[PDB]
Order: C-alpha cells, then sequence, then structure tokens
C-alpha cells in the first residue's frame, strides 16, 4: 500500500498539479490504470497467498460431508458420548 | 477401520502376491517399503502466470512403520514353501515374522486343528497391530488340496475366536480328480456356517474371459472393489456400507463380479455411458450366467478423473430397464464414482460390476451332482451328509428367492 | 440419426474398404483416426472418443481371415472387436446366430439414436452370399420395421441357383435395395469398386454436409419408393469429370446424367418412377438448375400414376477436397427391373430342369423336398415382383377391374 501510494502520488502531484490540473481523458486513464493494478493485487492476495479455492474446496469437502471416512470414525468413536 | 488379508494355499498365495503389488503400484509403495512423495491433487485448482502430506487412506491396508516404512496387513499360510519363497523375493515388504510353514481335505484339517495355537497366536499379533479392526479377507481356493483344509479351519477359529462381532468376506476361487468333488462340498458348508459374504470364482469362466493369467483378473477384481475405501467419497468407504448393500437376508450371501477387460486397448469404451451398458454383459461374467437368471441387487465401479454426470445418469436410466429384477427388490442399480489413483499414469476408465443374481443356483446344483455322483471312520460320511443338506438349504431357498 | 454399416464377403469387404477410404478423405479423418483440421457430421457415421479418435461403425464379416487381414491392415482405425470369422453358409449362419445377433446389438447400443443400417455384400458371393441372406433375416426379426435397411447388392456378371437364394431374402427383407452390374461398371470403366464407393459415398453426402434440406435419409428413400414391392433403384453417375473437357454446366450435367450408358445396369425403352439429382459443387447457380429441372420434366417418359417430380438436391462439397470441379450422381427408380430379373430366372429355368449340379445341395429325401419348396418360393416370390413391375408400367394399375 505504501509502494502503491507513493507511486500515484509522483504522478498526481508530481507529474501533474493534482486532479484539477487534468483533463478529463488523462483522469479516466490514471483510474483505469490504479483499478487495474489494484484488483490484480486483489487476487494475487486472495487468490494467491489465501488460497480460496482451496479453503472453499475444503469447506465443501467438510460441511457437504464428503470425507465420509472421517465421519464414519467420528460416529464410531462417539457413539457413546 | 482396518482390514486384514489371509491368504491360504498355492493359488491363494499366487493371487494375493498381485493383489499386494498392485494395491503397493496404487499407492506408490516401493517394494522395499519406501513411499513416495504425493503429487500435487488434479482437481485442486491454483493461480498461476500466464512432504507427508496426503488426501488418500493407503494405512487401512498397510501398517506405517515410525520410520516411513508400509508393511502389508497380510498373513502367509500354506506348506510348500517354494512360493512363498518367491512371494517374498518379489515383494521384500512382506514381514517375515508373518509367514507360517508346515490332497486329502481331512488331514489338512486335522493338521489345522493340531496346530491351532500357533496360528490363533499370529492371528493375535495381526490384531493387536489393529485398532478399531473392521473385516479379515480371506484369499483361498474351495478345492486344491491345502488350502481347502486349512482355510476352513481358520475360518472356523477367527469366527469362534472373536465371537463373529466383525465381518469376514471370502474371495474363494472354485475349481474348473476324484478327490475335488469331496473338498469343494465340505469346505462350501463351511463357507455357508462362517463367511459372511463370498465372492465366487469360477475358473473356468475365467479362461473364458481371458483368451479374448488367470489370476491377474482375480487380483484386480478384489483390488478394485475397496476403491472407495482406499479413497474415501460421499458414499460407502466402510467394507461393512457395501457389502450390507447386496445381502438381504444371511442366506443370500454369495456375490459374483463381472469385469470390463479393455481397461488398456486402445479402442477402449468411449465415455462412462457405454461402459455402464457393456458391464451388464454376459460375456464377461466371472460365473457362467443363463437368460433366466435375475439379480437381487446391483452395484457398478467407476474410476476415472472428472466423470461426466450426464452420461452417469443416461446410462443407469437406460440400464435400470434392461435388467431383469427379482419381483420383491425394487428397481435400484448403484454406481459408485471411484478417484483413480494419482500414481497411476494411464488416463482410461476401469469398471467393475458386483452383483448378487439367481445364477447360483446352476452352480451349485453342477457342485451337488457330481459330488452325488462321486459318493456312488463313519464320522466322516455324516460331515458329508451335512454338507450335503447344508447346500440344498440354499439350494432351495435361491429358488424360492423368485417367489413373493 | 445415426448408420450401421454391415460388410459381408470378399467383395463386399474390398468395395467396403474403398468405401470408408474415401469418406475419411472426405471428412480429413487420417488412418489411425486422428482428426486434421466442424461444420460436418462425421459422428452419423463414425464413432467420437473422448480421445478425439474417429472408428467406422462398420461390421466385418467373412468366411477367410485373409480379406479382413487386408482391410484391417490397410485401415489401422477399424476396430477389431466387431470382426467375425450357399446352403452350408446359411446353415453354418444359423449357428453363429447368437454371436452376431451380440455383436451387431453392442453397435446399436453404442449409437445414441439409430436410423438405418447399410449393408455391403455381393448376391453372386457364394458362402458369404448364406451369410448376409441370415443377416437380413436376424436384423429384420429382432429389430423390426421401425429401422430400415439399406443394401448396396452386386449384381452377376451354378451361380443361378445362388441368386435366386439371395434374391428372395433381398426381396423380402430389404427396405431400399440398390442394383450394380458388374458388366456396366467395367464399360463405364471402358478398379471397379471405386464406383460403387463414389456412389455410395455420395448417396449420404446430405446427411454428413447438411443443408437447407433432405436432412434424414427417410425423406433420401421416401421418395424413391411409392410401394414397398417397387424396392430396387437403378442409379447413373457422370464420368466426366476432373478432365479439361468437363461439362460445362450443371444444366448440361443434369441433361447428359439421363444417359442410358452411364446406367450402373444392362439396359431397350425404360419408364421412370422416381427420380432424384445430386449436385455437388462448392457453389451451384439456381437458374441453371432450374432451366435443367424444366428440360428434364419435358423430356423424361414417367410412368401414368406417378406424380411426375424431379427433385434436385444441392450438395455441398467437402472442405478437405481443394476447389475441384462440379461433380454429380443420379439415382433412380425404373421399370428397366424386368429385364435383368427376366434373364435371371430364365438362366435359372434353364439349369432347374437339367440337374446340373444339385447333387451338391441335395443330400436325401428330405434335402430333396426341402430344397424343392424352397427353390419353388424363391421363383414365385420373383415372379410375383416381375409381375409387380410389369404391371406398374400400364394404366390400369390402380383400377379394381
Amino acid at each position: 500500500v505504501n509502494q502503491y501510494n507513493v507511486k500515484y502520488s509522483a504522478i498526481l502531484f508530481n507529474n501533474h498539479q493534482g486532479l484539477a490540473s487534468m483533463t478529463t481523458n488523462e483522469m479516466i486513464k490514471l483510474i483505469d490504470s490504479q483499478y487495474n493494478e489494484i484488483l490484480t493485487f486483489l487476487t494475487q492476495i486472495i487468490q494467491g497467498n489465501n488460497k480460496l479455492f482451496t479453503h472453499v474446496y475444503n469447506f465443501k469437502r467438510f460441511y457437504f460431508m464428503e470425507t465420509n471416512d472421517f465421519i464414519d470414525a467420528i460416529m464410531v468413536k462417539g457413539k457413546d458420548v | 477401520g482396518e482390514t486384514i488379508t489371509l491368504q491360504v494355499g498355492q493359488c491363494g498365495n499366487q493371487v494375493g502376491l498381485q493383489y499386494w503389488q498392485q494395491l503397493a503400484t496404487e499407492h506408490g509403495i516401493q517394494s522395499d517399503g519406501s513411499s513416495t512423495p504425493y503429487p500435487k491433487d488434479i482437481n485442486d485448482l491454483q493461480l498461476q502466470e500466464l512432504g507427508k502430506y496426503r488426501n488418500d487412506h493407503p494405512e487401512l491396508f498397510f501398517t506405517l512403520s515410525d520410520s516411513n516404512t508400509y508393511t502389508p496387513r497380510s498373513i502367509l499360510i500354506d506348506m510348500e514353501p517354494s512360493v512363498i519363497a518367491k512371494s517374498t523375493s518379489a515383494l521384500p515388504m512382506f514381514n517375515p515374522r508373518n509367514v507360517h510353514l508346515s490332497n486329502n481335505w481331512i488331514n489338512g484339517y486335522k493338521y489345522g486343528t493340531e496346530e491351532e495355537e500357533t496360528l490363533l497366536n499370529l492371528i493375535d499379533r495381526e490384531v493387536d497391530k489393529c485398532d478399531n479392526l473392521s473385516n479379515f479377507q480371506l484369499f483361498h481356493s474351495v478345492a486344491g488340496g491345502t488350502g481347502s483344509g486349512v482355510g476352513s479351519k481358520m475360518l472356523e477359529v477367527i469366527s469362534d475366536r472373536y465371537g463373529h462381532k466383525k465381518l469376514l468376506n471370502t474371495f474363494s476361487i472354485f475349481p474348473s480328480v476324484v478327490v475335488q468333488p469331496y473338498n469343494t462340498i465340505l469346505t462350501l458348508k463351511r463357507l455357508i456356517d462362517y463367511s459372511d459374504a463370498t465372492f465366487v470364482f469360477h475358473n473356468d469362466s475365467l479362461n473364458r474371459i481371458e483368451n479374448i493369467g488367470a489370476n491377474k483378473l482375480i487380483a484386480l477384481v478384489s483390488a478394485s472393489v475397496s476403491n472407495p475405501l482406499r479413497f474415501p467419497g460421499y458414499m460407502y468407504s466402510s467394507m461393512e456400507s457395501i457389502v450390507s448393500n447386496l445381502i438381504p437376508t444371511p442366506d443370500l450371501k454369495f456375490l459374483t463380479s463381472s469385469i470390463a477387460p479393455f481397461s488398456t486397448q486402445k479402442h477402449n469404451y468411449l465415455n462412462e455411458y457405454d461402459m455402464l451398458l457393456e458391464l451388464s454383459n454376459d460375456r464377461y461374467k466371472t460365473n457362467r450366467v443363463s437368460g433366466d437368471t435375475s439379480y437381487i441387487s446391483m452395484l457398478n465401479y467407476l474410476i476415472g478423473d472428472n466423470l461426466d454426470q450426464r452420461e452417469i445418469r443416461k446410462g443407469i436410466l437406460k440400464s435400470q430397464q434392461r435388467i431383469s429384477f427379482v419381483p420383491w427388490v425394487a428397481r435400484s442399480v448403484l454406481v459408485v464414482h471411484g478417484k483413480k489413483s494419482p500414481y497411476l499414469k494411464n488416463t482410461n476408465l476401469e469398471g467393475i460390476q458386483v452383483t448378487n443374481n439367481t445364477s447360483m443356483i446352476d452352480v451349485f446344483t453342477k457342485i451337488l451332482k457330481q459330488f452325488d455322483l462321486l459318493i456312488k471312520e463313519n464320522e466322516v460320511m455324516e460331515m458329508f451328509n451335512e454338507s450335503r443338506e447344508s447346500v440344498k438349504s440354499i439350494i432351495d431357498e435361491y429358488k424360492a428367492c423368485k417367489e413373493i
């Protein structure tokens, strides 16, 4: 976030003099570039380091009964509890 | 649960060696007991630019030692040491401690009785390594000598030493000499009394399938029956659950298996829909079945990656009409969506069908007729009479199964 | 719907090899079953695996393994599982009835929606003709009449007995039987299986390369068989193509397709019962075809009781054939069948009055009576079809007088 802040402050305040001192075409282009970069990094975290798909698969594996052996083990072990 | 495998006789040892080599190949366990790192999952997709972790259950059959070495839960019982030597040489992973070494059925039965304490100690030693035991698996030949008597005595011993609290399967192989019919009937008597579910394999039908060895097919069927147990899925994953779905009453316990041969030829089955229809064919069943047969229960195994659900649904719907169900059993066909082992490079499907039909009437009729022809201290003749009456007790029962 | 091809006998197997080579060339399928870089529909004639391989639906039947071995080696993509190895042959076919019935049921189960059975066999094939004659009976019995059968029977150039015995079952069970003569084929050539393969491949062109119309075999056949008795078709092929002096217009193709010399069977004066012309080119000029249709209707002699319509299908050429000039096939239903059937009957009577070779078939008194009654029934059926084709010609066909 800090690296991004520096990178795009060097465009808003150094290359230009703020959002006011920007023609609509360049302002739209800047926002589009920021949007692509931000969603690229959001993917690289959420489906990267977090491994969203793997945890959704594990949710389906455990909540939707898929690993029947584990549940059979629970029921046979806890048949008295 | 855990499964203990027992192999008796030369034929039983020959089958079991390939059965264990098959399982070791599927689970990536080398012949020396060393384990192979698990390949990454195929359907566990991951983001892309453009060691002990596992998701199977191999330890259900192999004992995982503290040194990361697997060892089968097998017990080898016979008298001739040549077959055991060959089996151990092929698979050094077999525990030498688990090997026990020593024509008339009576002689083998009496030998098993005299030396029952040692075999019982071995069974107890194997059980002690198992927590929450589930069932026993037996690989033996109904006729052939050592296998008949020794397996029958072990059947009785295991049945009565644990109070029948665990089910006991039986992968019996039926014969294709003057003493053979006596052995077949005598062993079948104890199969009726003690065994919980019997997989009947007929050598003549196995030869019929082969010419289109014989032990490899038995090994493949036996190692594919337990696919849901070793690769757990939504359904089953327990040996008692699979058997309970095909045995309506204790008497109708004899199962038979069908095998799809073309697992490797480049003209393999197009899709799951084709294989579902081809499995019902009577030319690939391991037991000779006529056109008057009726099915009491149905179970189909499918082994492949990402099977198409549409094809399976349509195949089940088409196959339900073709099959002639027994009048008092609801029309029900079940398909097992097994998972192929990631270690296997072959991507072709395999499919094994297990059935409980009424074709046993003819098979036991042939056995009974041969026994009656051959019959034409006194204690043994009483046992022969008892075996004759016990076999008739399920002959007439399978006949009555036709009636509401 | 899908179609199943049945090949019987040595001549049938050779013709089938040429036919499947032609079909695979048209659809770009390689000899090993691999694709080549869809709007066409080879699925009606090939089974597609989920590993991208095309294998023919055909079933090979022969008495000896040499012909089947040559056919399979030439085209490796044949499935070996479908390979199986006069009165003696027919009785042999009875013994193998169960195996063949299951073998055909496998193909029927493999397809999704069966349409028709194609059969390639030779009437004069001896033992193979017997096994094919049994094949027709078993198929017609088990599958009823909901699925029709097409037989590309090759006629003959002791043989009369075999031709009559095969023609009895051909009349009884076939639904639409093409007639090919080796005499007219070699006359046209002035090898011969390449003409039959070409005609059979083109007959189904509207199915494999769909267009606006004629999307099913029912539509193609129903235009040519007003009555189930008149089921024999005469096919005509224009040979002058791929030369420099080709037909300059499709209109000249329509006019010169009707020449009696190009017909694949010996012909004098004939009356046409039905017509259907195939034109197969990348682009077809409509106005030429309209003019040609008008001239063809004004020139051709139709029987009085038929609607007198000429149908022209606008086939599409395969992308895998590079910019070749126009070609066309004509399939007709004529009354010329009476001449060839009369020739066969004359030969049969001449050789039946003389007990020349009947010792090879009459084994005993009961065998003598059996063969006599069978031969009488076959002769009566052939006479019945001749009389029907003769009564079609006259104008009082629909009258009850």
